[PDB]
């Protein structure tokens, strides 16, 4: 059933599996029509498909040419996420395909189910957990690839870079949910805190700095302290 | 007009015939029920006075045979037989006729109660749901599971109702997930109608039988089977404007006839809310919406 704190080791072990978020698939803008109405416009979104043991992230580029003449964009937007990730899916061979599919949020249940009865030994599960793949968008060499793609096209990442190296599966997923997490409750904050030591560089070929260990316990430490600070707003508490 | 003879009575016993029932004592002198329309399929059913647990009964069609009741104190229920003597059968009937032991089916003559019941519900088709070929006449009671919820544990005792499940390659075509999903007009149509019942009589006729062991029996895979083909024509953007006007008329009686106390077990709230208020036919049924509205206004 149900991914939550209970069963949370369960990412890390040798079942393949891979998280769905769709909350960047369908984008928009609101705006103010010349009659004084209100519209949208489309911008290019992504399905964020991420194996939390490896690293490896899907990155499903939605061009906003898919939308074109289409109604009912949000729930046509949950079923284009499932029928991508049953392709996905089918794309890999079989010793590589997942065993369970965690979908972050409820309604991608029935879509994703439909879009895999060929794939009946494919548990699909919904999670308690909150998890911040809504901030995906908040690292810049992602919202660079979407906001530059012209056609549909799939990014293979490492959302891990090269830690694994180091820390277990585990500790780079708490890692990586701390680092969205903060994104998703200050981005200026959080991305001050990434780069204001100009001496520490992202690799061309990762996402995040390269920080030593001991820069890392400083980086995780201020990433916290920025959750707590905003959390002390929000609240009045 | 004709007769379902007893042997005897010799446990107290509540005895339905169609939507009557009747209390028979331990032992009372009571020889069967005559005056039951020709025409119509019937059910006789019982639930004992000392364990109502198991509600079981037959449905029978008076013009397939001579059908008589006994009870079996091995078995210990009321058995259908048939007597392949016609001639012996005419002579117990007329002997207890003539004695008055027999119930009269209580029809009045303006009620169409049990025809608009029954309207597309046949005996041929009630023996391939309720598969025991060497009897004309169908047992039916409380318990037995149905060929979907055995899936999901003896064959022979089952409920063969037509599986419908509308998370199912049989209900979705690969490349219209999106399309069958929220519009079941292809399952219905195409696979259901056109593939599997051949017309829509079959189909309500399935669903008319489904409701009625729900009903008289408490039948939970049957009253699963009633809903899911409600909402399958529910959940379909393209039906036949006649298919629509009956279903009205098939649930508008399925609904009257209920009891009222049964509301709370027999009728599913997210099927009912679903079918009345959100479905494409949502202003489609529009009897069913006004009885069910005046009668079980909490459901909704």
């Amino acid at each position: 059933g149900a991914m939550n704190s209970s069963n949370y080791a369960e990412l890390f072990n040798n079942d393949i599996k891979l998280f769905v978020d769709d909350t960047n698939v369908y984008r928009v803008t609101v705006h103010k029509t010349f009659e004084g109405n209100v519209a949208t416009k489309a911008i290019n979104g992504c399905i964020f498909t991420l194996n939390p043991k490896t690293g490896h992230l899907f990155l499903k580029i939605i061009h906003t040419s898919v939308w074109a003449g289409q109604k009912r964009l949000s729930q046509l937007a949950k079923w284009k996420t499932a029928e991508e990730v049953s392709a996905l899916v089918r794309s890999l061979p079989k010793e590589e395909q997942p065993k369970q599919i965690i979908v972050t949020r409820k309604a991608m249940l029935d879509p994703l189910e439909v879009h895999m009865l060929d794939f009946p030994n494919i548990a699909i599960r919904p999670t308690e957990l909150r998890l911040p793949f809504s901030a995906a968008m908040s690292i810049d060499k992602l919202s660079d690839v979407v906001m530059k793609a012209t056609e549909p096209q799939m990014v293979l990442f490492n959302i891990y870079d090269d830690w694994l190296d180091r820390i277990s599966s585990y500790t780079a997923f708490s890692r990586l949910t701390l680092l969205l997490r903060a994104l998703k409750t200050n981005e200026e904050s959080a991305k001050m805190i990434l780069l204001s030591d100009p001496t520490i560089t992202i690799k061309s070929y990762h996402l995040w700095p390269s920080f030593t260990d001991e820069q890392w316990i400083t980086i995780e430490s201020q990433m916290r302290d920025l959750i707590l600070t905003e959390y002390g707003r929000k609240y009045n508490v | 007009m004709n007769t379902v003879p007893f042997t005897s009575a010799p446990i107290e016993v509540t005895i339905g015939i169609d939507q009557y029932s009747f209390n028979v004592k331990e032992n009372q002198p009571f020889h069967g029920i005559k005056d039951i329309p020709i025409g119509h399929v019937h059910v006789i059913h019982f639930q004992h006075a000392d364990n109502s647990s198991m509600r079981y009964g037959y449905w029978f069609d008076c013009r397939m045979g001579n059908f008589y009741i006994q009870y079996d104190p091995k078995d210990g229920l009321y058995k259908m037989m048939e007597e392949r003597d016609g001639a012996k059968f005419e002579n117990i009937v007329h002997n207890f006729k003539e004695r008055q032991m027999m119930v009269s089916y209580p029809k009045i003559d303006e009620d169409d109660t049990w025809y608009n019941l029954t309207e597309f519900v046949q005996m041929d088709k009630i023996r391939k749901i309720v598969r025991k070929d060497e009897n004309q006449f169908s047992y039916v009671d409380s318990s037995m599971t149905t060929v979907q919820e055995n899936e999901l544990s003896d064959p022979a005792h089952s409920l063969n109702y037509t599986v419908i499940n509308f998370k199912s390659r049989e209900a979705i075509r690969p490349g219209h997930e999106m399309e069958d999903f929220l519009d079941k007009s292809y399952y219905l149509n195409t696979v259901m109608l056109q593939g599997i019942f051949k017309n829509s009589s079959n189909y309500f006729g399935e669903l008319q039988f489904a409701f009625l062991n729900a009903m008289f029996f408490g039948n939970y895979g049957s009253s699963l089977q009633w809903h899911a083909m409600i909402e399958l024509i529910c959940s379909s953007a393209t039906v036949p404007k006649h298919m629509l006007d009956k279903l009205d008329e098939i649930l508008y009686y399925q609904i009257k006839t209920l009891p009222e106390q049964y509301s709370d077990i027999l009728l599913n709230e997210r099927v009912w809310n679903i079918c009345l208020y959100s479905s494409f036919q949502k202003n489609s049924l529009h009897n069913t919406e006004k009885i069910m509205e005046n009668k079980y206004p909490e459901l909704l």
